[PDB]
RNA sequence: GGAGCAAACCGGAUUAGAUACCCGGGUAGUCCACGCCCUAAACGAUGCGCGCUAGGUCUCUGGGUCUCCUGGGGGCCGAAGCUA
RNA sequence: UAAACUCCUGAACCCGGGACGAAACCCCCGAGGAGGGGACUGACGGUACCGGGGUAAUAGCGCCGGCCAACUCCGUGCCAGCAGCCGCGGUAAUACGGAGGGCGCGAGCGUUACCCGGAUUCACUGGGCGUAAAGGGCGUGUAGGCGGCCUGGGGCGUCCCAUGUGA
């Protein structure tokens, strides 16, 4: 039935990166984009596109790395280092402007929902608004 | 366990239990002996020790180590426990108190006299 | 003000008295998750207009009996058999339960 | 109260030169000087890899035995300076250097500080014209620290204020030898000071 | 022509019929102390001829630190599969406190403010590596906006 | 209901002893109906449902003009990762 | 440098001075009001404080094998005894007991008791469950929990400002 389909989307990212694919796809949602939106203004992808698979909406998700390393296992640096979801289905989350949490001091973003809409974390406590916390990602 | 289980069933919690029936959980109790009796040690070592049941205040009995080189606890001396469990000994975790009651201190000790109940010399 | 809870009503089986059970989700002060927790309170109905499944909104009031310290201001929807039962279904649980 | 008892005996231990020795430590001899080695029937003796305790411990005592102060106090000076916001490494020796004790050895009113303890213990010491002969005064900005009227013509104080003639004596520390009257122009910054100690250690032993 | 400190220096046995050979665990520290470290672990049935080895393979495996006026870039745990580790940015004044062992490495760092536990196990050996891998994994501003650049 | 097997049970040998191993015999049981029993190394010692993350090869099965793809099920080997 | 020895300082004590806390009720003018005025009252206490004079003037306690920092001699010989954990003692003990010395701390130092901590060892922050303790013997299913994509209203949750309370 699918529990949580932003969960999902997060992980569909987190596995496309350890192989290193160039794209991969996920169910559309007018939320959804209001994610990437947002991972791609802040240069985590190249952005996206509403694709067509067998008479569905889906979402493609270009994806961006480092440059290959020198040495042992050429493997390069992941641009995407974390993405975890904070905001659980079984466990809500919400924060209060007075306290929206900071992601790995001042480098990471943390996504969240707000009734002014979805915003990252300086542009929450720019409007100065709370909301559900959706998840960390640096 | 999903935060749902915890909502429901909850987080256990420990709950300690005293290797000291001291009663009142006091720091001492007043008792005297009713016999003082050389026994041997556990396991691995071997050495007739000196201990002693006391009849506590609260009806009890108990057996608590002298500690010390030689003492003077006869059969209907009082004395004071100090609750303290010596691993030599099984099924003995009470320490007789010198200085105090019918448990005279130390006689000639010099090192560490407070923990034997010994006055310091001229 | 006078206090007031939205709810439905459970019982109508007392002289001019209702059984009106109320849910109230709240915030674990723990583990976050929003848990519903149910009281039931007893209305105070003159007019013996309030029949079953009945959702309504009551008000804190001056006492009426012992158990009763609210009388219900007014109607919200009337056929709603489907919540009633949800409560009713519990009861039957209690049987197998005991030994 | 103070440590009484002999002083130029951790001059070894630590095996850093500590002028808890009025003319002593200058002279041909801290005893150090003379025997640059641990106290005791052992000291000099192959040395032990101390531990992290230890060089953590060592660094924190030499620190203490230098001001001469209870520990009792010198902790309690310590968390004094952990809650106010700042650099607590700096910041601790300041509160120390605010010691109307100190303040006296610092300025050069006693030779040693075990004597900037007593003549102010006698109320030999005065602040802003009354005397104060608390030896914990926390000396604030601009305080004038100066000797009494019964002191003026005192054999020891005519032989140190002698011996302050012009010779500078603290980036933070106005002294008029002419007159005897010294001020405490501000709190004292690190690079003002020089003590050696590692005031980064001590912040770490004290998590144990 | 740096720094030197070993953490420890154990005595493993192995059996061989009539009686016990060993070698020796030499894990060290190597670090100019202002932004380059690096640690060791060699082998060998002499005590000292351990450690002298545990110092080449120092010098060896290298990483530079990206200091932030004394301390940490972000604070980081990693999970060296056994035990845990935790670093954390701290004030001016705020000292190395962290286990004896993370506290060495840190300490030849060049860093100087600084918080961390360990968490889970506590084998000295491993918990070296997985600060290591700690370090190894530190990302200074720049090094962050020139990757979620790539112009 | 009872041919075969078979705890227990007796006998032969073995053994210092042999209530065991081995052998000859042997009853409940094993089988049927009806009821009760509800246990287990009830083991993949791996709760279930869903999405995601290279492939290779063997087999079972269903569809597709088919030295091949496409679903499902059973194995082995191994990308990434996981693991004490 | 510890000691003696030199010099200076002068806690203690002595004499002298000596409070703050106490201005209102009271009273006159005014009017018994406002306001102005005038008068008494201190247990602490002859205390704090100040001035003078002024004598070198108690140190104690725990430990010293590892954690945990401070080592040697001697006695004892699985005895006497130490112990919080691992353990030490059966002729060579830095672990028993004196001493030398030393580390800590100081009018305290130890000990016992109990509380949190360490324990991230009940875990929300923060653990797990193939063999380490741990998947229910297996299903069906009640309550509960959780729930796909879209447009709209409501606005409970949620978020936000003001405000009352938060002595
Ligand atoms: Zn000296």
């Amino acid at each position: 039935m699918l529990t949580d389909p932003i969960a999902d989307m997060l992980t569909r990212i987190r596995n496309a990166t350890r192989v290193y694919k160039e794209s991969t796809d996920v169910p559309a949602s007018r939320f959804k984009e209001e994610i990437l939106r947002i991972l791609a203004r802040e240069g985590f992808i190249k952005g996206y596109e509403r694709v067509d698979v067998d008479g569905k909406p889906y979402l493609r998700v270009y994806l961006k790395y480092g440059p290959r390393r020198q040495g042992p296992d050429p493997r390069p640096e992941q641009v995407i280092h974390h993405i975890r979801r904070i905001s659980k289905p079984g466990r809500r989350v919400y924060v209060g402007v007075k306290e929206i949490p900071r992601v790995r001091r001042g480098l990471g973003i943390a996504i969240l929902s707000t009734s002014k809409g979805v915003l990252t974390d300086r542009e929450a406590r720019k409007l100065g608004v709370g909301g559900e916390l959706i998840c960390e990602v640096w | 366990p999903t935060i749902n289980q915890l909502v429901r069933k909850g987080r256990e919690k420990v709950r300690k239990k005293s290797k000291v029936p001291a009663l009142k959980g006091a720091p001492f109790r007043r008792g005297v002996c009713t016999v003082v009796r050389t026994v041997t040690p556990k396991k691995p070592n071997s050495a007739l020790r000196k201990v002693a049941k006391v009849r506590l205040t609260s009806g009890y009995e108990v057996t608590a180590y002298i500690p010390g080189e030689g003492h003077n606890l006869q059969e209907h001396s009082v004395v004071l426990i100090r609750g303290g469990r010596v691993k030599d000994l099984p099924g003995v975790r009470y320490h007789i108190v010198r200085g105090v009651y019918d448990a005279a201190g130390v006689k000639d000790r010099k090192k560490s006299r407070s923990k034997y109940g010994t006055k310091k010399p001229k | 003000p006078k206090k007031v809870l939205t709810g439905v009503v459970v019982s109508d089986k007392m002289q001019k008295t209702v059984t009106v059970l109320v849910e109230r989700q709240f915030p674990h002060p723990l583990y976050g998750k929003v848990i519903k927790r149910s009281k039931k309170y007893l209305a105070h109905d003159p007019e013996e207009k309030y029949k079953l499944g009945d959702v309504v909104e009551i008000i804190e009031s001056r006492p009426i009996s012992k158990r009763k310290r609210f009388r219900v201001l007014r109607l919200v929807e009337s056929g709603r058999m489907d919540l009633v039962e949800k409560y009713l279904i519990r009861r039957q649980n209690y049987q197998s339960l005991s030994k | 109260g103070r440590y009484i008892g002999p002083v130029c005996r951790l001059c070894r231990r630590e095996g850093v030169k500590l002028y808890l020795k009025g003319e002593r430590c200058y002279s041909p001899k801290c005893a150090m000087e003379r025997r640059p080695y641990p106290p005791g029937q052992h000291g000099q003796k192959r040395a032990r890899r101390p531990s992290d305790y230890a060089v953590r411990l060592r660094e924190k005592q030499k620190l203490r035995r230098i001001y001469g102060i209870s520990e009792r106090q010198f902790r309690n000076l310590f968390e004094e300076a952990s809650k106010k916001k700042g650099v607590t490494g700096s910041v601790f020796l300041g509160l120390l250097e605010s010691r109307l004790d100190n303040v006296v050895y610092r300025l050069g009113f006693a030779v040693s500080r075990r004597q900037a303890r007593q003549l102010v213990r006698h109320g030999h010491i005065t602040v802003n014209g009354r005397r104060v002969d608390l030896p914990s005064y926390r000396v604030r900005p601009g305080d004038e620290i100066a000797v009494a009227e019964k002191s003026r013509n005192l054999e020891l104080i005519r032989q140190n204020l002698e011996a302050m003639k012009g010779r500078k004596v603290g980036p933070w520390l106005s002294l008029d030898v002419e007159g005897m009257k010294g001020k405490f122009l501000r709190l004292p910054d690190r690079e003002d000071l020089a003590l050696p100690v590692n005031e980064q250690l001590v912040i770490e032993f004290y998590s144990r | 022509d740096f720094e030197e400190k070993m953490i420890l220096i154990r005595r493993t046995a192995r059996m061989q019929a009539g009686g016990r050979r060993f070698r020796f665990g030499a894990l060290v520290v190597v670090g100019d102390r202002q932004g380059r470290v690096g640690l060791g672990f060699g082998k060998a049935p002499e005590v000292p001829l351990a450690v002298q080895k545990a110092g080449y393979y120092a010098r060896r495996n290298m990483v530079e630190v990206p200091l932030q006026n004394g301390t940490i870039p972000h604070e980081i745990e990693v999970e060296f599969g056994a035990s845990k580790i935790v670093l954390k940015p701290a004030a001016p004044g705020t000292g190395v406190i962290a286990g004896a062992v993370p506290r060495a490495i840190l300490e030849l760092a060049g860093v100087t403010d600084i918080l961390t536990k360990e968490l889970g196990s506590r084998n000295p050996i491993n918990i070296a590596y997985a600060t290591m891998e700690a370090l190894r994994q530190l990302r200074t501003k720049a090094d962050v906006e020139r990757l979620r650049k790539g112009e």
